RNA sequence: ACUGAUGCAUCCAACGAGUCCUUGGCCGAUAGGUCUAGGUAAUCUUGUGAGUAUGCAUCGUGAUGGGGAUAGAUUAUUGCAAUUAUUAAUCUUCAACGAGGAAUGCCUAGUAGGCGCAAGUCAGCACGUUGCGCCGAUUACGUCCCUGCCCUUUGUA
């Protein structure tokens, strides 16, 4: 009737948790987290880089 | 530039021509005569059966090298 | 004479949609099987009605959004208004325009003329 | 010996194989022409130079009727023709024609894509800032 | 033992001059010019290896044909059969006589005492005359064949036949000459 | 100059591994034609082979040679289906202006060959078993012709 | 009682960690003596992300290569139940999964 | 283009990744579909039978079968919707381009280059990026000439 397409795939489904943002949204392993917001929080989650 | 089928003319001369040259290649061929290089082959299959000529090496898929067979 | 296919425009009409799609290209069919709600099916009621409204000789303007709206021989010699971006533009559809989508015959936009 | 051709009002060129020599008629390509050598019993070893009447006979029959000799539909060129109804192949003159009739009806339709024709630009949807350019 | 295809005994024959000798490898040797190993760490194992294997390594170009040595083995395994077939001996010392005569004397390098650049004549050194060889070998056998309907290892045996010998016809032969042109003047 | 080098015995002659490949299916080919049975398809005209091939084969006994290949490839391999035999006979196709990438093979004319060697019953399920399987008479039709090719 | 079969799971991110309960657990097993095998060490699971440095395009486009490690480790057990679960429930690790199975 | 293209046969990788990845059996030229079926994964897909490669045939230097743009017509697939055509197929249609003008980039050993594969974005779409292997060369081991850099003495409006 009104508010709602079909909201179901793409990147208007889906948004970033920490952000609100949809782009630059890293979903591997089921994350959800825009990249400017997963990079500073990466080490805080287990991820260190090296090499 | 060159001709396709055998040239029935040439033929007669061919049984002669080829088995004087010291190379026998697809290009001596079409070097002596003025032919399309896939004739070259069929004649020196013809020239291995029914003919005199002897292979350099047993065989490979691409590049062939007769000699003459010195008979 | 010249309708579009073997099949003529007598027939058609009279020819059921559900076996009419076997005589169609590859996704007018897709579309039709997965097709139609919402209002589509209500300009299956309102272009036919527009057909009787003048009082005869042969339509008025029926305004729509639907360019994905696929053109059916049912509906053939009406009148349809099909939206660009700003402006509707009147489209006569024919005998010969069956098959076909509404929003390939209205561009949305104006070809060039450089300088 | 023929140097030299002609078949289907189309010219047919000497010094070349049967099979690719075919593909010199406009509307017939590489695996079709398999099919009519095939078919009609034309030795491919042969040249086309040579063709004797019995073999341009058989081959002048497939291409105007290639139903009759069981080429299973999805091979044909103008696949269900969009006026008689029926599944057509389209040979060499004809196919100008043929095209001459499906672009000046999609003028009159006044299509997008008819109008694509019109102009000359490129009909596809292709992305014609830099490329098509030179003209 | 060892020998090239083994139809062919590295054992026997013989360097053909003064210079360009122990910068070519021979003598001990390896049946098949192929060899996968360390040959550039230090700045002479360069002549280490066996000149076939350096004319197989050195066969594949451009970009299109580099990679595959093992489509470069048949085409001189086809080569050394050849050049057996005309001039019957050694397709080895052959070989070695044509890599002998196939590279420039002397060089032009700019030296300019600051500002111009200007020519100088410099001789060459032996193993850049190795290096400059079999180059110049291969670059005529493969810009022979290019459009020709003619095999590359014709090309190739044709090539270091003509090499070994005087007749100039030869690509390489031509841009040694062509060479010794201008290094000549720039004395 | 002679070629050089054997094995320090005479290489045994019995089972199929010792004959080299290409030569078996050039014998049991014909063997195929001889015999007679196997059965020809209807659509041998068309085909090609595969989807990413774009013209069809040139030889007109490709189809026994396929069936030779296929035979020999159950006694490498014993478990195997259409999926598999899908990627064994995988060829580079063509995209076209694009970077060249793999593609698998006809799903029809390699299935069809094994359903005739299962009329005979050479190849068989394994209907719990996934995947198929050569039975006893199977390996006793490629033995006996191993030893006669080398012969 | 009865004759069972147990092969406990272990995992977790640090290496140190699970070191500690290797060691302790299989000693804790040497109390009653059961029929232990030391602890099997499978393939190291390396997770991996790639993102661009940069919020936004400029400059030159570099890129961090973050990983995770993930540890699994089988310690080997033929004992029944009731005699298990004295050892595991003293001796839990800050940050450690682990999870008990018969067979 | 002939160190090649095409058709047959031979047999070899590593990085991943999945609550979607897909074996097995039937139907279909193809795409794909249909009925069962294993997998929270060193267990199942998968030992992912990857392609340059190798062996045996036909083609013959012709813009030819090199080249696959441009264009008509048909059959499936994702989606609520494919027209300015999301792709994938089947048949045709058969251009420019014969090694690239002046300028100028990248690179020293498993490196260059070539050949594929996997992941990221993703309902669908890679000619892109990030990793992974395979086949595997030529030429230096020096230099301050060009283009920049660092430290001294020196001149400066």
């Amino acid at each position: 009737l009104f508010n709602t397409r079909p909201k179901k795939f793409g990147p208007g489904s889906r948004q970033c948790r920490v952000c609100f943002n949809r782009h630059g949204m890293v979903r591997k392993y089921g994350l959800m987290m825009c990249r400017q917001c997963f990079r500073e929080r990466a080490n805080q989650i287990g991820f260190v880089k090296y090499r | 530039n060159h001709s396709v089928l055998f040239d029935k003319a040439t033929y007669d001369k061919l049984l002669a021509d080829i088995p004087k040259a010291r190379l026998i290649t697809p290009h001596t061929v079409c070097e002596r005569l003025k032919v399309n290089a896939s004739l070259a082959r069929q004649a020196i299959r013809y020239l291995k059966d029914q003919g005199l000529i002897k292979i350099v090496g047993e065989h490979h898929h691409s590049q062939y090298i007769y000699t003459r067979n010195t008979s | 004479t010249f309708s579009y296919r073997g099949v003529e425009l007598d027939k058609l009409l009279d020819m059921k949609m559900e076996d009419l799609l076997e005589l169609f290209r590859a996704r007018q069919r897709r579309k039709f099987q997965r097709g139609i709600k919402r209002k589509a099916t209500t300009l299956m009621k309102k272009l036919r009605i527009s057909k009787k409204n003048c009082a005869f000789g042969e339509p008025e303007p029926v305004n729509t959004h639907l360019r994905d709206l696929v053109v059916v021989p049912e509906m053939i010699g009406s009148v349809v208004g099909v939206y660009n971006g700003k402006q509707f533009i009147n489209v006569e559809i024919k005998p010969e325009m069956v098959g076909y989508y509404l929003g390939e015959f209205s561009i949305s936009y104006k070809p060039v003329r450089h300088g | 010996f023929q140097h030299i051709l002609r078949i289907l009002n189309t010219n047919v060129d000497g010094r070349e194989k049967v099979v690719v020599a075919l593909t010199a008629i406009r509307g017939i390509g590489r695996r079709v022409s398999n099919l009519i050598c095939k078919k009609a019993d034309i030795d491919t070893n042969k040249r086309a130079g040579e063709l004797t009447a019995d073999e341009i006979s058989k081959v002048v029959a497939i291409a105007s009727t290639p139903q009759q000799f069981k080429i299973p539909t999805w091979f044909l060129n103008r696949q269900k023709d969009v006026k008689d109804g029926k599944h057509k192949h389209v040979v060499a003159n004809g196919l100008d024609t043929v095209w001459r009739e499906d672009l000046e009806r999609l003028k009159k339709m006044r299509l997008h894509r008819g109008l694509r024709h019109y102009w000359g630009l490129k009909v596809r949807g292709q992305h014609t800032k830099t490329t098509g350019r030179h003209g | 033992e060892a020998k090239l295809f083994g139809r062919w005994s590295y054992d026997d024959v013989n360097v053909s001059d003064l210079s360009l000798v122990d910068y070519i490898a021979v003598k001990a040797c390896v049946f098949v010019p192929h060899t996968a190993g360390r040959y550039q760490k230090k700045r002479f194992r360069k002549a280490m290896c066996p000149i076939v294997e350096r004319l197989v390594n050195s066969m594949m170009m451009h970009g299109r044909n580099n990679g595959k040595k093992t489509l470069s083995v048949r085409i001189v395994r086809h080569a050394f059969e050849i050049i057996h077939l005309m001039t019957d001996k050694n397709p080895i010392q052959v070989f070695v006589n044509a890599v002998e005569n196939g590279g420039p004397r002397e060089d032009s390098t700019r030296i300019g005492s600051a500002g111009v650049v200007r020519r100088q004549a410099v001789d060459v050194s032996p193993l850049r005359r190795v290096n400059q060889a079999i180059y110049l070998i291969c670059t005529g056998a493969r810009l022979a064949a290019f459009r020709n309907i003619k095999t590359i290892a014709e090309c190739l045996a044709d090539e270091i036949m003509n090499c070994a010998k005087e007749s100039s016809n030869a690509y390489a032969i031509k841009k040694k000459d062509e060479i010794e042109r201008v290094a000549k003047a720039n004395r | 100059p002679a070629y050089l080098y054997e094995t320090p015995l005479e290489t045994r002659v019995h089972t199929v591994k010792d004959v080299k490949a290409d030569a078996f299916i050039a014998l049991y080919a014909n063997h195929l034609k001889k015999r007679g049975r196997f059965q020809l398809p209807k659509w041998i005209d068309y085909v090609k082979t595969a989807h990413a091939k774009e013209l069809a084969p040139y030889d007109p006994d490709w189809l026994y040679i396929r069936a030779a290949a296929i035979l020999r490839h159950l006694y490498i391999r014993p478990d195997c289906g259409v999926g598999g035999f899908r990627k064994v006979f995988s060829c580079r196709q063509r995209r076209g202006v694009r970077p060249n990438h793999t593609s698998k093979a006809s799903g029809k004319i390699i299935r069809y060959i094994l359903q005739q060697f299962e009329e005979m019953g050479l190849v068989e399920s394994d209907p719990e078993k996934p995947g198929r399987r050569l039975t006893k008479n199977g390996q006793r039709e490629l033995d006996v012709i191993a030893r006669q090719c080398a012969k | 009682q009865r004759l069972h079969r147990i092969r406990i799971t272990l995992t977790s991110k640090d290496l140190k960690s699970i070191e500690r309960v290797c060691t302790e657990l299989i000693n804790g097993a040497k109390e009653k003596n059961l029929q232990v095998a030391g602890p099997v060490r499978l393939p190291v699971k390396t997770l991996r992300i790639t993102t661009r440095k940069s919020p936004c395009g400029e400059g030159t486009n570099t890129w961090d290569r973050f990983e995770l490690r993930i540890y699994k480790r089988l310690i080997d057990l033929h004992s029944p139940s009731d005699v298990v679960k004295q050892i595991t429930s003293i001796n839990i690790d800050p940050g450690v999964e682990v999870e008990v199975t018969i067979i």
